[PDB]
């Protein structure tokens, strides 16, 4: 051939279980809103209520895991203290 | 500043260090295994996405022979660790060495050409719309 | 007796209910991949030999196709993600579903008729130094 | 074709760091006797010096995982207490 490669250097990004689909505090679907929102709209405050994602690479609806933090605060799907660093997607 | 945002800082340059022993770990995996033959020399980086934004939009166009094999034997065995989790499909970072060949000129892309390259090896005489 | 083989063999049950974690993980990881028509239906389980000793002498025959596939795609998988396990090759142990084709009755063969039966499916009319 | 494979039931045994050819301990090799016994022979009592087999599924010969376990028993490789589960190979 006229062009080979020889070396590559990928970088490969890396989910938990988010399950891109489903919240797993709440159980409705990593869109569609939450249990305390319902419906897409039902006062929705401009579309505040977004996805929160943890240290853990662990994706739940911001609303959720904050309503998680006024009872426990360590997460619910391994142990890790978790922590709010990227948010959205 | 203060420790507020140097928290994500130390999370950023842990990321690094660890997917450089990350990449020590699978050279020896290659050394067992390496059943892909485009998956040759990797520098595969495990980062987490708490810490890493996407850049654009985390696209997935047609991956190259050589890194497409590469990238299904990453992902093979990223997911053999998380049971379906396998390496997140993007094409927007890195860099790769394509060795062209009067002498061997080892040329350089950066994650966007090499599907065109790989086209072209394939069959040259392209436009646009090929 | 007392707590002193009993110990043992809860060596013996841990390694048994393991191991059924252990297919349903596999049973994820070969949804994810599983691309060969070679693991339509896998039941591969793993035990340490601390605990369950060799029968014989550990032979090294060859596998049939189906089988093969199956076995390469099981000991890629385990050359990965698990803590330096070696998957070993073994014929002495385990068992088969050979679907036979009027109706379809599915036969038995305890990993020892596959490959003589492989044999005859890729050529029969054979003998015993065949 | 006339007979197709629909199931199968393999087990796969595993093998820690045990290296088979060489002892972590001592360094002489699978068989070829330890740096306590040198010469195959050399009074080795009808061969009495065998592999130990753990527990933590590593094996190193006899006299040199005894002298280990005489100091701390936390087996040289990984941290598992070893115990004489399986002998011989
Ligand atoms: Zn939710
Ligand atoms: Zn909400
Ligand atoms: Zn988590
Ligand atoms: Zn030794
Ligand atoms: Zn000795
Ligand atoms: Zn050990």
């Amino acid at each position: 051939k006229r062009f080979e490669v020889k070396k590559w250097n990928a970088v490969a990004l890396w989910a938990w279980d988010i399950v891109v689909d489903n919240c797993a505090i709440c159980r409705n679907h990593i869109m569609d809103l939450c249990i305390e929102c319902q419906a897409n709209q039902a006062s929705a405050t401009s579309e505040e209520c977004t996805v929160a994602w943890g240290v853990c690479n662990h994706a739940f609806h911001f609303h959720c895991i904050s309503r998680w933090l006024k009872t426990r605060q360590v997460c619910p799907l391994d142990n890790r203290e978790w922590e709010f660093q990227k948010y959205g997607h | 500043c203060g420790c507020q945002f140097t928290s994500k800082l130390e999370g950023m340059f842990r990321d690094m260090s660890i997917s450089n022993t990350t990449m020590d770990e699978f050279r020896q995996h290659l050394q067992a295994t390496g059943v892909s033959l485009g998956g040759v020399d990797l520098t595969v980086r495990v980062l987490t996405t708490g810490y890493w934004p996407t850049q654009s939009a985390t696209p997935k166009c047609n991956i190259p022979p050589a890194p497409r094999h590469a990238f299904e034997i990453f992902r093979r065995f990223y997911l053999a660790k998380h049971s379906g989790r396998q390496l997140t499909l993007q094409h927007h970072m890195g860099s790769a060495d394509l060795n062209a060949t009067t002498r061997k000129h080892i040329l350089q892309v950066s994650t966007f050409q090499m599907t065109i390259l790989m086209l072209f090896n394939n069959r040259e005489k392209y436009t646009f719309e090929e």
